[PDB]
């Protein structure tokens, strides 16, 4: 107890934070581990995802070695300022924090051989590019890039501790709309003309679940188009009925397209859902134009030929359009 | 409140009944005679997100179905080190540690797969 | 060695006063690397931009003769040294990064050259003339200057070749397309005095 | 060159930050100046409006009086924590802050006669009650009220430095 | 600006009618000035018509109402005492003027009616 206190005092005495371990020696090797609690949210509008996690950095330092105390020491969180820590930052971070209730989620653990382990609970809102061109049938690939700020590869070398076992909690992630297909870890050195800087990267591939979209966005449009096709089987002189059917189908299509504001209106890009809705709109418009032709040709100046070929060509053309769309986008 | 029944022995199937959402991650352990239970592979609740032990990688595979039958296991390369009874277990959402049996609450039974 | 140099250089050096307070203006060479221009939030007339901003100046008090000439300082000493009062005029809510550690680097050479680099994520204001919408083009500015020091005290200069831009494909611009950039420098007149305002238009 | 260092050290030596200029004398007279950078939004839902400004205060302090240096000294902004400043505040603000990138957007300037210029960059959300009965044919009157917190007219007085030209940028402001 | 006009003057009802930019000066206050004595704060009423505030002397005797449909404030009196003989004024106050009991904070005053009992 007392001798433990004097051991800690001797360890911290004459230890300059401004000096890295082996200032003139070979570079210090930092092993990084992550235990990710969950990915809290993924927003396409702001183009980013929120990740909470336990970042651990492990490194050796001869200055902080002790002896005669075989048990492993876990010092208080207030020693972080007293001890030197590597400068590490997330390149694609927009806003992150270290939890601070009831106390700061920060741990420093020393070992008798001078080794140090530093752990932090961080919630980072990292930013990842998204290709919402194939939305909602897309498959995003988001990344977290860890990099040293001041030091080059000649002074600090980042690596994954445990190879492919560095990152854990992918099973623990549970996103409502997305589903994780694969995760990857890549360590490398970004090469600059001035020098080389180390970098690590943890990447996730996130497929999107399409059952919800197929139920809400796609199915009503198909049903409305099929309803618009009903006009061809009604008597050609039923002007009020056929015109009301066609124009109300057009109105329903427009109503769906406008209150579809849930599906990414705030940021505007041409996605795949937009093309599908446009195709359905064009089909119902052509359906009404067909009765326009029928009325003018046959009423003014034994089924009529226009309806006869329309009944066969409208479903066939819509099926071909659907086949082309699904094959191209999948 | 998670009744687990494992069957098979090679293909194994572990059916879960009850509040299965509260116990998302489910995995497999094996116990040889005169040995402790050792981890064999775990699978998450949603879709394909699984982990396997290095000692038995690429010879045991785990898949999931959104049904009461729940998870399936596929076995290859029978060896004298596979003479162990295999248990199916489920874990709480926040009970960290896949490889440790003590973190798991509700277990199935043992199926001897002696060569 | 290095530590004795560190405690020697601090002695004296009242940080309140700029280098060459009474002699000549302090010349600051600025460089900027645009990581990416975030989405242009037209609803609030703003756009997010991520930059690595470096500025270099000369301080004769910090001269030290020793075997090392590439010395580096912990962020705490950065706060014991004098640094310029540069700020972005059109920023709405800008902020540097701090996790895992404060992202600020200060490197001093033996000849008194000081280089200070910061990573910034600014949300700069960009008024939009939406009369020609959706057939519109805009020139969003990012302008900065010293807050307190007039032209007679601090003078900014672009280091070389304006600013450097990464690969445009990595940028998060979805509603707009990038059509290049340009740089400008002027002397904006204010009540407090004349100030050298640098600007980069995208 | 060390003369400036000795002068500022002498000025700051034995300086009481809790005592106003002329504590027992007549009240200190403070001029104010504003430059409106932008009126960001004007929300009818919340009946408030955000406003960014350069807010400057001028006051004469005999304690910070020097001689032999014919130039106005612009010191580092951290000296504001050592000098005395007015306890000004916006009475109708709902939320406000001083910008802090790259450093604190603050400025202290001294003059040989003793004048002190104190500038801040402030974004503030002020309350503006609105008579929306005639909406959208309405006309609103949104005010910003500046007042001393603790001191009274027996201790501190306010005025618009430069008179009607004390506020600028209003012609430059644009709103949707 | 606002133009105030007082009228009227034992059930007595005084009426202070306001015209102009009445919204910018929401609070309206009644004062009384007897001969010799200085102005005293009788009462105050808000814009919405609620949260009326009366003085200690006449807290329960008088009652002040409001109706913004015509921009008029009514000051009713139930029982009058012979110390109440005075010139009754109406005034308007800004939204960030200050206290209610001090006539200096009030900007626009009225000519004031006379009451004797
Ligand atoms: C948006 O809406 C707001 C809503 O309020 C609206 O605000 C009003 O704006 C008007 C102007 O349009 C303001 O009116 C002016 O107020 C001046 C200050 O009045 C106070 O101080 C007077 C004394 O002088 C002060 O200043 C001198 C130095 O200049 C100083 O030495 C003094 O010590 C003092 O600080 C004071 O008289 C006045 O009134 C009180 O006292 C008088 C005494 O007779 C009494 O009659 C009053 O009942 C009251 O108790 C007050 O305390 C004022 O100087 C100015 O005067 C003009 O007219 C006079 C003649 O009438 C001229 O002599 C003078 O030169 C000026 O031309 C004027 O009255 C008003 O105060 C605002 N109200 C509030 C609450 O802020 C905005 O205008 C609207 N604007 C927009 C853009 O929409
Ligand atoms: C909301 O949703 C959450 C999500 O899961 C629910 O969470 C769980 O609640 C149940 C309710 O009790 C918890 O059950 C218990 O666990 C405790 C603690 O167990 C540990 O420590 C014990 C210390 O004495 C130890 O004995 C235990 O050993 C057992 O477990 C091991 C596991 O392998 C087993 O091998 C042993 O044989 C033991 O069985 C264990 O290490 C335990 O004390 C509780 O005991 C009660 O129930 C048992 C069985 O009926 C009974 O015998 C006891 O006498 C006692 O009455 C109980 O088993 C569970 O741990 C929670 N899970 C998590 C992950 O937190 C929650 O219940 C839901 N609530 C609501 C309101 O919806
Ligand atoms: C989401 O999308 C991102 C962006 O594309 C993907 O990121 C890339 O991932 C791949 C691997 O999946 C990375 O490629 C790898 O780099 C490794 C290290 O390169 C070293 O070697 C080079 C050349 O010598 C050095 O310059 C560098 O500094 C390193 O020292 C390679 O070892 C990998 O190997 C494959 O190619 C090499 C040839 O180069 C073969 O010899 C190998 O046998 C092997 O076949 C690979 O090349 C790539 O660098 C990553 N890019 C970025 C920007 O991070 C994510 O993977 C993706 N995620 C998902 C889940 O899809
Ligand atoms: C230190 O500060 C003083 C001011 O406190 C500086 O002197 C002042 O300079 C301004 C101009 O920058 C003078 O203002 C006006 O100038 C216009 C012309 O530009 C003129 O038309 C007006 O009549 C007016 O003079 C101001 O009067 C003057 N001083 C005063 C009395 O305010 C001074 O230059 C600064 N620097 C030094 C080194 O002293
Ligand atoms: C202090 O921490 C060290 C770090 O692991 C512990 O040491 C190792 O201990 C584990 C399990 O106890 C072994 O599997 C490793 O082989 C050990 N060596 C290395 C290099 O990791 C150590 O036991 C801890 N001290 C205690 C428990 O008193
Ligand atoms: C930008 O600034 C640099 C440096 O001052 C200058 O050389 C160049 O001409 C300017 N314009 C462009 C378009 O780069
Ligand atoms: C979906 C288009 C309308 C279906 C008409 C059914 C015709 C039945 C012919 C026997
Ligand atoms: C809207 C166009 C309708 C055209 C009706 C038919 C034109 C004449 C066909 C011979
Ligand atoms: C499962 C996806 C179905 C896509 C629509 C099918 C169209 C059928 C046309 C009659």
């Amino acid at each position: 107890m007392s001798f433990v206190k004097e051991t800690v005092d001797k360890l911290l005495k004459g230890y300059d934070i401004r000096l890295r371990p082996d200032f003139g020696g070979p570079p210090v090797c930092v092993g990084m581990n992550i235990d990710i609690a969950s990915i809290d949210m993924v927003s396409e509008v702001n183009m980013d995802y929120t990740l909470t996690m336990y970042f651990q950095q492990y490194w050796r330092d001869k200055r902080l070695a002790y002896s005669g105390i075989p048990l492993n020491l876990t010092l208080d969180n207030r020693v972080a300022d007293q001890l030197w820590v590597p400068d590490t930052y997330f390149l694609n971070d927009k806003k992150s924090f270290v939890h601070g209730v009831t106390v700061k989620n920060r741990m420093i653990r020393l070992h008798p051989d001078g080794t140090v382990l530093y752990g932090l609970r961080i919630t980072t809102t990292a930013a990842c590019m998204m290709d919402l061109r194939r939305y909602p049938l897309d498959e995003q690939n988001c990344t977290l890039e860890i990099e040293s700020y001041g030091y080059t590869t000649d002074d600090i070398e980042f690596y994954w501790r445990g190879g492919d076992k560095a990152v854990t909690g992918v099973e623990r992630i549970e996103l409502p709309q997305f589903s994780i297909v694969e995760h990857r870890l890549v360590s490398r050195n970004v090469v600059f003309a001035t020098g080389a800087y180390p970098r690590l990267s943890l990447s996730f591939r996130l497929k999107r679940n399409i059952g919800y979209f197929i139920l809400q966005t796609y199915m009503p449009s198909i049903l409305i188009t099929i309803l618009s096709w009903v006009s061809f089987w009604i008597n050609y002189d039923a002007s009020a009925a056929r015109v009301a059917l066609g124009i109300t189908t057009v109105l329903t299509m427009t109503t769906i397209n406008t209150h579809l504001r849930e599906t990414l209106p705030k940021i505007p890009y041409v996605k795949a859902i937009d093309m599908y809705l446009m195709g359905c709109f064009v089909f119902v418009f052509l359906a009404l134009l067909e009765y326009a032709f029928v009325n003018y040709i046959f009423f003014g100046r034994d089924v009529n030929a226009i309806d006869r070929w329309s009944r066969i060509v409208f479903p066939f053309t819509f099926s071909l359009f659907n086949l082309v769309y699904w094959l191209y986008y999948v | 409140q998670v009744q687990l029944v494992e069957s098979g022995g090679l293909r194994l199937s572990c059916a879960a009944s009850g509040h299965t959402f509260n116990y998302p991650i489910m995995g497999w352990f094996r116990q040889a005679p005169g040995k402790e239970r050792e981890f064999v592979g775990a699978i998450s609740w949603s879709g394909g997100s699984t982990s396997y032990a290095d000692s038995v990688k690429d010879r045991f595979t785990i898949s999931r179905d959104n049904a009461k039958n729940t998870v399936y296991l596929e076995m290859n390369n029978l060896k004298p080190e596979d003479t162990a009874v295999y248990y199916c277990a489920a874990k709480g959402r926040y009970s960290g540690g896949l490889y440790y049996p003590t973190n798991y609450d509700y277990w199935g039974q043992g199926t001897q797969v002696t060569v | 060695d290095v530590t004795v140099i560190l405690n020697n250089l601090l002695e004296g050096y009242d940080n309140k006063l700029r280098p060459d307070i009474g002699v000549k203006p302090t010349l600051i060479h600025t460089d900027m690397y645009v990581n990416s221009i975030g989405p242009v939030n037209a609803i609030n007339m703003e756009y997010t931009i991520d930059i690595f901003f470096a500025q270099t100046w000369y301080d004769r008090r910090l001269k030290f003769n020793s075997t090392i000439k590439v010395l580096r300082l912990n962020s705490n000493m950065v706060g014991k040294i004098w640094i310029p009062d540069t700020f972005f005029r059109n920023s709405k809510k800008a902020d540097a990064h701090w996790i895992t550690t404060p992202n600020r680097m200060l490197r001093i050479w033996n000849d008194g050259r000081v280089l200070y680099t910061l990573r910034l994520t600014i949300d700069a204001e960009c008024q939009l003339q939406l009369h020609n919408f959706p057939m519109d083009e805009h020139s969003c500015p990012l302008e900065f200057s010293s807050y307190g020091y007039p032209r007679e005290e601090i003078v900014y200069q672009w280091k070389r070749s304006s600013v450097e831009v990464g690969d445009t494909r990595s940028w998060r611009l979805y509603q707009f397309s990038f059509v290049g950039l340009r740089n400008t420098t002027e002397v904006v007149k204010t009540t407090s005095g004349d100030y050298v305002v640098m600007s980069v238009y995208f």
